[PDB]
RNA sequence: GGGGGCCUGACUGCGAGGCCUGCAAGCCGAGCAGGGGCGAAAGCCGGGCCUAGUGAACCGGUGGUCCCGUGUGGAAGGGCC
RNA sequence: CCUGGUGUUGGCUCUUGGUCGCGCCUGCGUAGGAUAGGUGGGAGCCUGUGAACCCCCGCCUCCGGGUGGGGGGGAGGCGCC
RNA sequence: CGGGGGGAACCUGGGGAACUGAAACAUCUCAGUACCCAGAGGAGAGGAAAGAGAAAUCGACUCCCUGAGUAGCGGCGAGCG
RNA sequence: GCCCGGAUAGCUCAGUCGGUAGAGCAGGGGAUUGAAAAUCCCCGUGUCCUUGGUUCGAUUCCGAGUCCGGGCACCA
C-alpha cells in the first residue's frame, strides 16, 4: 500500500454502469452498462514544529489536522 | 408625509399593519365612516384564477339575509302568474317577451335578466342578440333562467348581493350596513364567505382567496381574516 | 465555522469575537496566520476563563476603591503651609496633598488624576473632587493653614 | 336490392350444442335472465348481405374497483374489471 | 478529449440581471365640457391653497391634458344634476 | 526484542474472465466460479443483539436435518432461490 | 409525445390597450419615358394555418384543432 488515506481507509473498489430509465414514468428499465471503476479523495498539509507535512486525505483530513492541531 | 384627504382623520383610525378579522371589521368600519348620510360599506376581494379562459369565471349569489331596496336591477321576463310572483317578489323591470321586444327596440334598464322557462326562448334568442356580451341575457345556471322568477326577484328585494369576478379576478358585494350591528356585518360578510367559497372554480391552484377585505364606499379599506 | 478570535474584530481588532469564514477559508487563510483558534472546550473555555478573569479583576478594583472611598471621604485632610492669610508663598500642589495624605496620614494616591487645575493656594480649606477610580471619585475637605 | 317513419341490442349476464384444428386459434348458435326498441300485434334486434379491414406474451397507461398491504391505522405500492 | 455542479480553491472590489415584498408614477381606435386602463363602493366632497382666479416650479405625453408641489388671501369650486 | 522463509488441501480478505445456457445475443449466464495476490493457522470464519419476530416470544456464534426450491429475483425468459 | 419556432393577398415580412391594416418587390391605369431603362403618380390589391372562446369591440389576447422546421425522451 502507498495511497489509502492516513486518517483511515478510503482506497478501493467500484462496479457500476446504467443504460437508461423511464420507470414509474411510463415503463420498465432500459437496462444495461456492465462497467467498472476507481473512486477516491484528495491531498494537503501543515507543520509539526518548524519543518513538516501532513499528506493524508480529504475530510478525515480536515477534522484530523484540526485534532493534532489541538496537539 | 402629508396628504390630500380630510378623510385623514378616518385614515388615522386606519392602522394598516394588521388584516384583523370580520366582526372587528363590522365595528371599526361602522365607527370609521358615517359622513354624508350613513356609510355604505362593502366588501371586495381577489382570487387566484384566470378569467380570460372563462373556465373559472364565476358569479351567482349567496343569500345574505337582511331587508333590501337598492342595487343591480333585473328583468322578470315571463307571462301572467310569473309577472305576479317575481314582480311582487322584488322586481325593478317586469314583463315578458313584450318587454324583450321593447328592448330589441330601444329599452334596456336591467343589468341581470331572469326569465321563467315560459318566455325564455323569446328572451334568450330575441334579446340574445341585444343583451349579448353585456351580461343582460338569461343563462340556466347564472341565476337568470327558471320558473322561480318570484323567488329570485324576491331575494333581489329582501336581500340579494351577487358575485362576478371582474377582468382581473376580483369580486365586490354588500355584506353589512353602516350603523348595522357588528355581529350582523359579520354574518353577512360570512354568507358571502361561503357562497363565494363555493363559486371557487376548480381551476384554482394554491392561494385562492388571495385578498379578502372590507372597505367602504368613500371611507376606510382594511383586509379581514374571514377565518376568525 | 466557529472561529474564535484573539487578535480580531474584522481586522486586528482583537478578542470578544467569533465568526464563520468557511473551511479552508477561515482555516489556513485567516487563522493559520495567528489571530484566532477554533471553538472546542479548549477555546470556548478559554474565553470563559479570562472573561471570568476580567469580571473579578474590575470587580476587585471597584472594591479596593471603596475601602479607600470610605476611609478618605470619611476623614478630614489637614495640612501645614507657610504664608500670611491668603495664598502661601509656594503654591499648594494637589500633589503636595498627595505627600500629605500619603505618608503623613496613611492612605496614598497618585497626583495625576485629581482635582486641581492650577496651584491652589488661597488657604484654609476647600473640599474638591479628585476622581480616583473611573466613576467613583474621591471628594475631600482639605484645609492647610499657615501653621504660621 | 330502391324509398319513407319511428330507434338503439354495433345490449351485460350467457349459452346447450356443432363447423373446421393435433397446439392455440378462428367460426355457427336455439334458448333462460336483467333491459330495452320496430308493430296492435303473429315476432325481428345481442351491427352491417355474407367469405379478407388482423397480431400471443411480456412491459407499461388510463376510466374502475374498493380485493391485498409484508406489526396496526393509512400509503407508496399493488390483485381482478 | 471537451464540458455545467461541487470539494480543497482564500481576499477586497466595479457591477449587471430575474424575482417577490412595499412606494411612487402611467392607460389618448371613437361621441365623449374631456388621453374613462378596469371592476367595486357610489352625491357628495374641502378648506395648514383662507382660492379652480391668478403665479411659477416638479413630472409624464398622441397639439390638448393628466399629476405633485411653493405662493398669492377674502364663501368659493367641483363631483351631483 | 520482532519478522521475515516455508508448506499437498482446508481458510479470510484483497482483485477478479470468456466460453456453454438463455438452440442467435448485447440485460442475463456460468459467478464471485477459474486464476494473480496478501496474509493469520493448525484451522482459521464467525462469535453476547441499534438481532429475531410479532406470541404481551425468543434469546451469542458456527455446522447438520428441515425449512418451499415455496417466499420470490428476472429480454418475469434460461434460469436463479 | 415534450418544449422553442413559421405559415395574410403573386413574393417577402409588419400591432401588448386589440379594439382603425397592410407595407417593401411584381400586375392594371398615367405623367418625366424625345428611346427605352430608369422614375415618379396612382389603382387593383388582403382570414394574420382551422376552429370556438375571454373579447362592446382583440385576426397580434384564451383553449383546442393542421402542415411544417430545430433540440430531448418513445415503442423497448
Amino acid at each position: 500500500m502507498k495511497e489509502g488515506i492516513h486518517p483511515k481507509l478510503v482506497p478501493a473498489r467500484i462496479i457500476c454502469g446504467c443504460g437508461n430509465v423511464i420507470e414509474t414514468y411510463s415503463t420498465k428499465p432500459e437496462i444495461y452498462v456492465e462497467v467498472c471503476s476507481k473512486c477516491h479523495p484528495f491531498y494537503t498539509g501543515q507543520q509539526r514544529f518548524v519543518d513538516t507535512e501532513g499528506r493524508v486525505e480529504r475530510f478525515q483530513r480536515r477534522y484530523g489536522d484540526s485534532y493534532r492541531k489541538g496537539r | 408625509p402629508k396628504h390630500g384627504k380630510r378623510y385623514r382623520a378616518l385614515l388615522e383610525k386606519v392602522d394598516p399593519n394588521k388584516i384583523y378579522t370580520i366582526d372587528e371589521a363590522a365595528h371599526l368600519v361602522k365607527e370609521l365612516a358615517t359622513a354624508k348620510f350613513d356609510e355604505t360599506v362593502e366588501v371586495h376581494a381577489k382570487l387566484g384564477i384566470d378569467p380570460r379562459r372563462s373556465d373559472q369565471n364565476v358569479r351567482g349569489t349567496v343569500s345574505l339575509p337582511h331587508g333590501l331596496g337598492k342595487q343591480v336591477r333585473v328583468l322578470a321576463i315571463a307571462k301572467g302568474e310569473k309577472i305576479k310572483e317575481a314582480e311582487e317578489a322584488g322586481a325593478d323591470y317586469v314583463g315578458g317577451e313584450e318587454i324583450i321586444q321593447k328592448i330589441l327596440d330601444g329599452w334596456m334598464d336591467f343589468d341581470a335578466v331572469v326569465a321563467t322557462p315560459d318566455v325564455m326562448g323569446a328572451v334568450g334568442s330575441k334579446l340574445g342578440r341585444i343583451l349579448g356580451p353585456r351580461g343582460l341575457l338569461p343563462n340556466p345556471k347564472a341565476g337568470t333562467v327558471g320558473f322561480n322568477i318570484g323567488e329570485i326577484i324576491r331575494e333581489i328585494k329582501a336581500g340579494r348581493i351577487e358575485f362576478r369576478n371582474d377582468k382581473t379576478g376580483a369580486i365586490h358585494a354588500p355584506v353589512g350596513k353602516a350603523s348595522f350591528p357588528p355581529e350582523k356585518l359579520a354574518d353577512n360578510i360570512r354568507a358571502f364567505i361561503r357562497a363565494l367559497e363555493a363559486h371557487k372554480p376548480e381551476g384554482a391552484k394554491g392561494t385562492f382567496l388571495r385578498s379578502v377585505y372590507v372597505t367602504t364606499t368613500m371611507g376606510p379599506s382594511v383586509r379581514i381574516n374571514p377565518h376568525s | 465555522m466557529k472561529v474564535i478570535l484573539l487578535e480580531p474584530l474584522e481586522n486586528l481588532g482583537d478578542v470578544g469575537q467569533v465568526v464563520d469564514v468557511k473551511p479552508g477559508y477561515a482555516r489556513n487563510y485567516l487563522l493559520p496566520r495567528g489571530l484566532a483558534v477554533l471553538a472546542t472546550e479548549s477555546n470556548l473555555k478559554a474565553l470563559e476563563a479570562r472573561i471570568r478573569a476580567q469580571a473579578k479583576r474590575l470587580a476587585e478594583r471597584k472594591a479596593e476603591a471603596e475601602r479607600l472611598k470610605k476611609i478618605l471621604e470619611n476623614l478630614t485632610l489637614t495640612i501645614p503651609v507657610r504664608a500670611g492669610e491668603t495664598k502661601i508663598y509656594g503654591s499648594v500642589t494637589a500633589k503636595d496633598i498627595a505627600e500629605a495624605l500619603s505618608r503623613q496620614h496613611g492612605v496614598t494616591i497618585d497626583p495625576k488624576r485629581l482635582a486641581l487645575e492650577k496651584p491652589i493656594k488661597e488657604l484654609g480649606e476647600y473640599v474638591l473632587t479628585y476622581k480616583p477610580h473611573p466613576e467613583v471619585p474621591i471628594q475631600l475637605k482639605v484645609s492647610v493653614v499657615a501653621q504660621e
